[PDB]
């Protein structure tokens, strides 16, 4: 590849990736003007390349807060894992009396391959399902378990 | 299944004065009690959640605390707009049971009140009945005591007395004694007047009008 | 914006079926940990939480009450009842419906949103509507009469809401009689009695009566 | 605490932390049913609480799928950050000829405080515009880089 | 449902203003990497790509007609408009719009989504509705002539749509006169001639002409 | 800017043969190219994008390949559905230039038109003008001649061809020879034949009406 075509698919590669994470406060982010001479009423090759390298600079910092972000996420849906452990323990701590069902781990493999195999738009819906499903379960479990 | 019991049932402070009000429950709803005001016929609102949390607009001098079963509000300076009734609901399990609630009385300087009287009405004569009205505005303690007099006679049974719950502008109370006479014991007298008994007072005040004013 | 209103009969005959509807707009009960209840107020009374339903129709009622009491849902028209059957004096109240929000996180603020109450009297006695007269005298008072009207409530405005300053409307007094009577007074100045105008709008929905009279001296 | 107290805060605390993460496909997933026993129309201590650990063990499942989606989305922040810093190597070197501004480091750590300190909805709120700009930004730059 | 249509004159005269209009619906110009573009095709020529309009309002030309183009866009009522002045004869072509999304994306599937297609003559000659006129006869054709009409084109239908099988329309064929002449015939077999109904309908939009003709033999 | 170029301009292939199509660039365009297919007067319909990337629903049998300047379409296993006019075009840079475009014809084994013929209108005849119609249906090749006789004499001048764009249902053709004469050419002569020579036939098919019929 040459100079400008490393550029595109650099470009094309980070702009998938945006697209990926999509599935009152006033800030100031880099945005593209008139004056900054990357529109055709008035092109610049030189001043529009100032305006690009500055404006991913000062969106630079912004990346950073997104990693921090996604690994919040990360490490809470991590703390859900292990906070729903704990309560099965606490749970048949509290019953001691055992009919009780273990999932297979090998039934679980196959299943997380498929959840995973389907696209993206159906494994961010099932994301989404997955949760709802889940509160409401515990809402369910948590009323009963009050009236004890 | 749960009960949950107030103490007091009524309390009475003066502005900037320091409230205090507890909650015991039969048995223990964790921190899940939830505390509320009342004005008078209005719809509670919220003030404290989770036994110590405040609820969303209510003032800093609103500080519940407690869990288990003993639980306590607390009313720092008191303002006269905080006069309510407050009740306790525990969230735990059903039945969400109240407590009694207890009526918050505001404290004031003795105010005389301001007696006015009021004949009865063209039209209301002009039918089967008669009433005459007597006005007391903004006077403190609520104790007071009217009395009749027809023609220098002092009635019974033929009055009663409804009170506005404490405006909490001024702490103040309003008395509405309203004397119902037929239209033909009206025409057989010819003064009226409303004896007027309050703390305020050096002396029974008396307020009369005539028949022909 | 939440709102839950209350609807229903102002009265009710002994042994009859009273039917409480509420319908709420600005949440859908199908929401994971929501819930909508009933709790009552008998007049001057503490409050008694009465029945609550939730998101998954798994309804919940007072153990002394549950004989006579039946709730439902339909989530497609906002709207939760509330069936009272065979109704006796003893439970006449304000009907307020309350809305669970956020059962099992830390948000569960309780009944964080309430309706303004129904009014419900359980009495043989027919529905009456009201009779106005004025009440006449650097202050002399003035106010008006409504008396004779059954059952409770009653609204009175002065001047259609435009005059709310100095009034104090007094509670209704139940008469030997059956029927209730109360007053509503201004304190206003002598100076305007000559210049505004002092009206009382008395409006009393058990029997859609609305009575507006003007007071004048002599 | 008492033993249904530990029950309760532990299933507070995985409800908060549920509703964090939340800001065709037939899948099958625990739920709560009248024959269970956890209704009052037929309330079972014992047999809702079989129910209760058995579909929680049944949600273990979907919760480890959840960890890896949510790691997904913190490795692809991750790649967009590297790969804007590559594309920040990749235009200077064309450009050769610098009036290049360079944002302080300090002033970044000030604003990325700032940026965190405010509430979940403001910074789920921020973190949807900055994705939106910075793309928006890219597909302006790119257009501009192709014409050359 | 992604939908593009052109809208503007079959006809224009020598150096006159053209005014094409592009209304969309299904997406929105706004959304970043959305843009839409204008390309015309003279009848039987290869496609020429003439401007096209970014959701920044980035507007692009075909450098050789930059002089008489003028893009603009209105994202409230989905439209794009791209407007030609001076309009010369060799100008006449079939113009579309065509919509471009995800620019930079490894899905910029390039103009993805296509208009019909508004066909444009440029001729001083005024507009003429068509004649028609019925062609008759185990096989024997059938059809109907279209004969002097102006500007290009028409539509033949065959019993409201209904007959589509066997039909073969011909293209237009423009006399030494200046109008065009078509015909439309049906290959029908000669059992149903005396059962079914076989009329053309003919309808030519640049003059508001609908004619209906029955076929018979003789 | 830039410019696209297509080889071959037109192509005939079977049904079941392969067809190679392609198209350089004056200047390098990446991968960033797609190719349109369009139907006769319809809009065209995407196929590759991004040189060799399918579009949603395109058959298996449509492939395209190359980048920069090279770049190739190739249709496996020919269907008579395929025809069409293939389109280059780069997407990289502006002005988004289309290439000159391929015609695709489908061959077939020679087919004889079915020849018939409609006499003027009654309506027509009571005008201006009389026109007379050579059908010449389903026949392959497109290459044919129409010849009309007036009385057996051959005119000139007189008649317009129209022909529609190959029938992809059997690669067939069909040929309108119309006639245009004055109502009084119509009236002054009785025989009206016309002469079809076609590679399908043996011999230069003749057919006709007379006047009175
Ligand atoms: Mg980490
Ligand atoms: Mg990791």
């Amino acid at each position: 590849l040459t100079s400008s075509e490393r550029i595109d698919k650099q470009i094309r590669y980070i702009l998938d990736g945006i697209s990926a994470l999509r599935k009152e406060n006033n800030l100031n982010l880099p945005k593209m003007a008139e004056k900054d001479g990357c529109f055709q009423s008035g092109f610049n090759e030189e001043t529009c390349l100032v305006k690009i390298i500055t404006g991913l600079l000062e969106f630079e910092v912004y990346l950073e807060y997104l990693q921090n972000r996604f690994e919040s996420s990360e490490e809470q849906a991590r703390a859900v894992q292990m906070s729903t452990k704990v309560l099965i323990q606490f749970l048949q701590k509290k019953a001691k009396n055992d009919a009780i069902t273990t999932p297979d781990p090998t039934t679980n493999a196959s299943l997380l391959t498929k959840l995973q195999a389907q696209n993206q738009w159906l494994q961010d819906m099932t994301t989404h399902l997955i949760l709802r499903s889940f509160k409401e379960f515990l809402q369910s479990s948590l009323r009963a378990l009050r009236q004890m | 299944d749960v009960v949950m019991t107030q103490s007091p049932s009524s309390l009475s402070a003066s502005v900037g004065d320091r409230v205090t009000i507890t909650c015991k429950a039969s048995q223990s709803v964790s921190d899940v009690l939830t505390w509320y005001q009342q004005k008078p016929g209005k719809a509670p609102k919220l003030l404290i959640y989770y036994a110590s949390n405040r609820y969303t607009g209510v003032p800093s001098r609103f500080s519940g605390s407690g869990s288990g079963t003993d639980f306590t509000l607390t009313i720092s300076s008191l303002q006269p707009e905080d006069f309510a009734t407050y009740y306790c609901q525990q969230g735990y399990r059903s039945p969400y049971t109240f407590g009694g609630g207890t009526k918050l009385e505001i404290k004031r300087t003795v105010a005389a009140p301001s007696v006015f009287i009021f004949p009865p009405s063209d039209e209301q004569l002009k039918s089967g009945t008669a009433s005459v009205v007597c006005l007391l505005n903004n006077f403190y303690p609520r104790e007071a005591k009217v009395q009749w007099k027809v023609d220098n006679a002092l009635q019974s049974g033929n009055s009663q007395e409804s009170v506005t719950e404490q405006d909490s502008k001024d702490s103040t109370y309003s008395l509405s004694s309203t004397l119902t006479l037929s239209k033909a014991d009206y025409e057989k007298h010819k003064v009226y007047a409303c004896e007027v008994t309050h703390q305020g007072l050096s002396s029974p005040v008396t307020k009369s009008f005539n028949r022909g004013e | 914006q939440i709102t839950l209103k209350e609807s229903g009969p102002a009265l009710v005959k002994p042994t009859q079926t009273l039917t409480l509807t509420c319908t709420f707009s600005g949440f859908s009960l199908s929401t994971s940990g929501m819930g909508v209840g009933w709790i009552r107020q008998p007049p001057g009374k503490a409050l008694e939480w009465l029945a609550h339903i939730w998101w998954d129709d798994d309804k919940y009622y007072n153990p002394s009450l549950k004989s006579r009491l039946t709730i439902s849902k339909d989530t497609s028209k906002n709207q939760v009842v509330l069936t009272m059957t065979n109704m006796d004096p003893v439970d006449t109240a304000t009907y307020y419906c309350a809305r669970r929000a956020n059962y099992g996180t830390s948000y569960d603020y309780g009944m964080d949103y309430w309706g303004q109450g129904t009014l419900v009297t359980v009495s043989s006695a027919s529905t009456k509507g009201p009779s106005v007269f004025p009440l006449a005298p650097g202050t002399a008072a003035l106010g008006c009469l409504v008396k004779d009207y059954f059952p409770e409530p009653v609204t009175v405005s002065w001047n259609s809401g435009a005059l709310t300053s100095g009034v104090h409307t007094f509670p209704a007094v139940l008469q030997s009689s059956g029927l209730y009577s109360l007053s509503s007074v201004v304190t206003v100045p002598s100076s305007s009695l000559g210049t505004q105008t002092y009206i009382c709008n008395v409006n009393h929905k058990p029997s859609n009566t609305k009575v507006d009279k003007k007071v004048e001296p002599k």
